DNA sequence: GGGGTTTTGGGG
DNA sequence: GGGGTTTTGGGG
DNA sequence: GGGGTTTTGGGG
């Protein structure tokens, strides 16, 4: 029994090939999280790990009219319930993204959340980023190898082995080692790209606005 | 400047102290704030290195010396126990019953490290040698001085180390918890283990299996440029590891940047007990290869003995730079990770092929003998860490015709139309070797800008 | 007081 | 000059 | 000091 809400969810996401549709129905209930920073990077926990949610401009301005004493850069350390939410896959830059990995992302986006102003959550581990556990990061391993594995085995045909004469009587014979290397997929660049799941699209609003749209 | 031994300096002259020690633990130096950095460690002298022992248990006494900074640079990364460390113009005071030296290196306070063993671990790591015997590997400050009456201090500390390491535990039963008693824990706790594999998760992350003297087996994540010296076969002893819940499919330890892996120098008593009584563990390898899908790795060969000391290329070395650098150039022989993912021939039973060698032709013996030598011809399409998100997939070959790889799979050439036996075994090999999380290591050969499979063989 | 530095006598 | 430090103004 | 950073958010 997965005790981590985020885990569990995030890993049923990948498992189902990025389709929110087909994640389990009794994980679709409200989420009450933590707020363990709020910039520059706004970052919750469920107790275990800590993921980015991204809130949508409809979700911000809600917020703005039902909490106007609420500043939400300034919500470190208090309580939040997403009451609507959704998840979905994204291509990223894990170079450039934390909570990322192997240039996927699995994004948890807030329509509606309520700040629980001065609620006392319960004493919990130290909170850790869930794109760098070891679990996580096989489950979104496996993800890729099943991708990869339907391109190869689509791409590759006609078993064009190296002739055997080529590495029998290599006495006087001298080869190129990047004759050894073969595309995996029909893929544009130099990065495998050959995945079924739609890449999910959603306006999104970056923190640093949030925080100009309450103090200039 | 005059040195100080543990249990003699003074607690109230409050006054600037200056001491050698050997250092028995240490945490990794971590930031606390935006101007501050901290590395904790344990120390030991021929004064002060074991408690009163009647009703004390063989447990080991020691100092504690916490040395300050304003950089992570201004600190020493101890990645192995039983070194010596050498600290002037530090403070002492009892915290909590204990001898605690503090070190300000952000004001005057200055440390310089020198090595027990004839290399440091970076030394080891990168196989050289020390300058001499009496220079420090690593110190603070722009400048460190070893004073010719220091040359004794040093020597004589050097070979105090070894007595202790090699006639007690020092890191005593008292300073980690078993691994099969770390769900017990309600907080952090230390261990000491044995590696028994180091697996290349990705491009900035090792995942190792450990194994302590409790039979308990762990993985933990592990940083590459954190800690380099991790290696198979090695103790080490884990300071701050944590149980983590939410991991179901294995056990795993949760590090901090604080933790630090630490090993031992040659002459530990523990060490060496621990590498010859704590033995290889496959059962969760077996248990997982009845799953359709498997969190653990596992890795389905080993490389004959004589290769067990040769250093892994990467593929993407052997593949894109093996042509253009000076040390890939030259060797023809290499060890090598990676996962399969395609097999080719796609058809299990043309996997081996006769051979003629004269014309030096291969045919399918689906037509039987009149083909010549049986011989495997497979040819692997792989990848690994380091091409993982690459567009590429790489070939290795088994070509066994002239020997090399002929019992990889551990099932001697023969014609898979005809004989049963053969043909299934080499079809559930198949089965495994592309499943995910199954990885191969092995030693190749390269041949005419091909790298063929030798001295290699499946284990399950 | 004492570093490293240049301030080369004096702030906080 | 400026830190850390305690010397709390002044050495070299 | 048996600990919680980040132009470092895969040394910190
Ligand atoms: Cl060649
Ligand atoms: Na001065
Ligand atoms: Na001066
Ligand atoms: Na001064
Ligand atoms: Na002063």
């Amino acid at each position: 029994q997965q005790q981590s809400a985020f885990k569990q969810l995030y890993t049923e996401l990948f498992n189902n090939e990025g389709d929110f549709s087909k994640v389990s129905s009794n994980l679709k209930k409200p989420l009450k999280c933590y707020v363990k920073e709020s910039y520059p990077h706004f970052l919750v926990t469920d107790g275990y790990f800590f993921v980015a949610p991204y809130f949508t401009k409809e979700a911000v301005n809600e917020f703005h009219a039902k909490f106007p004493n609420v500043n939400i850069v300034d919500l470190t350390d208090k309580v939040i319930v997403i009451n609507n939410w959704s998840l979905e896959l994204r291509r990223v830059n894990s170079a450039e993204v934390f909570t990322s990995y192997a240039n996927l992302e699995a994004r948890l986006i807030v329509h509606s959340f309520k700040p629980n102003l001065q609620e006392r959550l319960n004493p919990t581990r130290y909170p850790v980023n869930l794109f760098r556990d070891d679990e996580f990061k096989t489950t979104i391993q496996h993800f890729r190898h099943t991708a990869l594995q339907a391109a190869i085995n689509k791409t590759v045909k006609g078993d064009n082995l190296v002739d055997i004469s080529k590495v029998a009587d290599a006495a006087g014979k001298k080869g190129k080692v990047d004759a050894g290397i073969v595309k995996a997929s029909a893929s544009k660049g130099d990065e495998f790209s050959d995945f079924s799941f739609k890449e999910g699209n959603t306006a999104t609003l970056k923190i640093a606005d949030i925080f100009v749209q309450e103090k200039g | 400047y005059e040195y100080v031994e543990l249990a003699k300096a003074s607690l109230t002259s409050a006054q600037p102290q200056h001491f050698y020690a050997v250092v028995i633990d240490a945490t990794f130096p971590y930031k606390t704030n935006q101007e501050r950095y901290i590395c904790s460690l344990k120390i030991v002298d021929p004064t002060l290195y074991l408690k009163q022992q009647k009703g004390a248990g063989d447990a080991s006494d020691y100092a504690t010396l916490v040395l300050y900074a304003k950089r992570f640079e201004d600190l020493p990364i101890i990645h192995r126990a039983g070194d010596i460390i050498r600290v002037h113009r530090a403070t002492l005071r009892l915290y909590n019953g204990q001898r605690q030296f503090n070190a300000n290196v952000f004001y005057s306070s200055s440390w310089a490290l020198f090595s027990t063993d004839k290399r440091s671990v970076t030394q080891e790591i990168n196989n050289q040698d020390a300058v001499s015997d009496t220079t420090p590997f690593s110190f603070s400050s722009k400048h460190a001085t070893i004073e010719k009456n220091e040359i004794s201090i040093l020597q004589n500390l050097r070979k105090w180390a070894n007595q202790y390491f090699s006639s007690y535990s020092v890191i005593s039963s008292d300073m980690y918890t078993a691994l099969n008693k770390a769900q017990a824990q309600k907080g952090d706790f230390d261990v000491v283990a044995k590696i028994l594999q180091v697996h290349e998760l990705d491009e900035y992350t090792n995942e190792l299996k450990l194994k302590d003297a409790s039979g308990q087996v762990f993985y933990t994540l592990s940083l590459k440029l954190k800690f380099p010296h991790v290696r198979t076969g090695e103790v080490v002893r884990i300071r701050s590891a944590t149980y983590d819940e939410t991991s179901t499919q294995k056990k795993v330890l949760i590090l901090s940047h604080y933790s630090n892996i630490i090993t031992f120098i040659q002459s530990s008593k523990l060490a060496k007990e621990l590498r010859a009584k704590i033995q290889d563990d496959h059962s969760v390898e077996v248990a997982s290869l009845k799953k359709n899908v498997s969190l653990n790795a596992v890795v389905l060969t080993e490389v004959d003995k004589k290769h067990a000391a040769l250093p892994s290329t990467s593929l993407q070395d052997l593949f894109h730079h093996a042509d253009s650098d000076k040390e890939l150039q030259a060797q023809d022989t290499f060890r090598t990770q990676f996962y399969v993912t395609k097999i080719e021939p796609s058809d299990v039973k043309e996997w081996v092929k006769g051979y003629d060698r004269k014309t030096k032709k291969s045919s399918s013996l689906k037509g039987a003998s009149g083909k010549g030598d049986n011989i495997f011809q497979v040819q692997f399409l792989v990848k690994d860490a380091s091409t993982q998100l690459n567009n590429n997939t790489y070939r290795v070959l088994l070509y066994t015709q002239d020997g090399l790889g002929a019992n990889f799979f551990n099932v001697k050439a023969d014609n898979l139309h005809k004989n049963a036996d053969a043909r299934k075994k080499l079809e559930d090999s198949a089965e495994l070797l592309t499943k995910f999380n199954s990885y191969v290591d092995a030693v190749v050969e390269r041949r005419n800008g091909f790298y063929l499979i030798k001295d290699t063989k499946l284990i399950y």
